[PDB]
């Protein structure tokens, strides 16, 4: 409802962050939904 | 404003008042400074290029490109931060003056001002440039997922709603097309360097395959170097590393290319936030960046000349 409840999520394939319109990357390094910088 | 010495460095701007700098600054230096149209965007904006030249031959150059992606805002900015410090620490700096007087620089501060501009007047957290075409509806293409480097592998996305969307082939995008040619033509690019945003990173090829750089050592070391120097200012820390081993696979990134083509010390820069801003860096944020990511673009630079 506020933004990106994903983003933040553990992660560990970008399918793993269900979809966030925001944090649909994982970072392979803090695996962890974030979004694509 | 109507002076590069009245122009706010500490506040974001818009498309025509960057342009406009661009006008001061070659106005007050056409001795140091060139401003190049190399080509017009999707939407009809004149893309420009600033050359930084002391003069010579067709002498190495190094690149650097700022906004590829609209949204990261604190790119653009510390584009505009660079070119009004080449034009200082000309002559004032032996290091960075050694190094104009060696090496033309060109600055590419709004690499995607289609998508800059729509930023500021419809959608803040655009990334993509403001193509259409395609079975589309659809508009724009991940300008950094476009480059010929593993293009439309893993990494990009095929359908065009996409963030990471690539285009329907390599360099279809003009605002990428450009560039390429460019670099192409010249022949004489030892390095090229990508500013993105944020996280504090400094990254090296590659980004589409788990394949290592032969020059792997080198740029870690550099990497390694130039990472140590930006922390010096304010203490900010970094990581880096490859893409695909740092962030995440991207297939036909900037970095990729160029790195194929031969140009060695191809570096991508991440600049601040880490998130609590993110996309949305608080203004009182440029300075600071600008001033410790120069420290680590002039490492890269030295060794440049180094070798
Ligand atoms: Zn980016």
């Amino acid at each position: 409802x506020h933004a990106d409840p994903i983003c933040n999520k553990p992660c560990k394939t970008h399918d793993d962050c269900s979809g966030a319109w925001f944090c649909q990357a994982c970072w392979n390094s803090a695996r962890t939904c974030g979004p694509y910088v | 404003a109507r002076s590069t010495n009245t122009f706010n460095y500490a506040t974001y701007h818009t498309l025509d008042e960057i342009y406009d700098f661009m006008d001061l600054l070659v106005a007050q230096h056409p001795e140091l400074v060139s401003k190049l149209q190399i080509g017009r965007s999707y939407e009809g904006r004149p893309i420009y290029v600033l050359k930084f030249s002391t003069g010579g031959s067709n002498r190495p150059a190094i690149w650097i490109d700022l906004g590829i992606h609209s949204r990261e805002w604190i790119t653009q900015a510390t584009g505009v931060w660079f070119a009004k410090k080449f034009t200082e620490n000309y002559g004032q700096n032996p290091s960075f003056t050694a190094i104009l007087d060696s090496m033309d620089i060109f600055l590419e501060i709004v690499t995607n001002p289609n998508g800059f501009a729509f930023t500021h007047s419809e959608n803040r957290l655009w990334r993509k440039t403001r193509s259409v075409t395609s079975s589309s509806l659809c508009v724009g293409v991940d300008a950094n997922r476009n480059w010929d480097a593993g293009f439309g592998k893993a990494g990009a996305s095929s359908s065009p709603c996409s963030e990471t969307y690539h285009g329907k082939y390599a360099n279809s995008e003009v605002e990428v097309k450009s560039i390429v040619d460019f670099v192409k033509n010249h022949g004489n690019f030892k390095a090229f360097l990508s500013i993105h945003s944020y996280s504090q990173l400094l990254l090296y090829p590659y980004g589409y395959t788990t394949q290592s750089i032969p020059d792997k050592t080198e740029l870690n070391q550099v990497a390694k170097s130039a990472v140590a120097a930006l922390k010096s200012l304010y203490g900010t820390s970094y990581k880096y590393g490859s893409i695909i081993t740092t962030i995440y696979q991207a297939s036909g990134g900037s970095i990729d290319w160029s790195y194929n083509q031969g140009i060695k010390y191809s570096f991508t820069f991440e600049l601040r936030d880490t998130g609590r801003y993110g996309f949305l860096l608080p203004a009182s944020q440029i300075i600071p960046t600008a001033q410790e990511t120069w420290l680590g673009v002039l490492t890269i630079m030295e060794h440049t000349v180094n070798n």
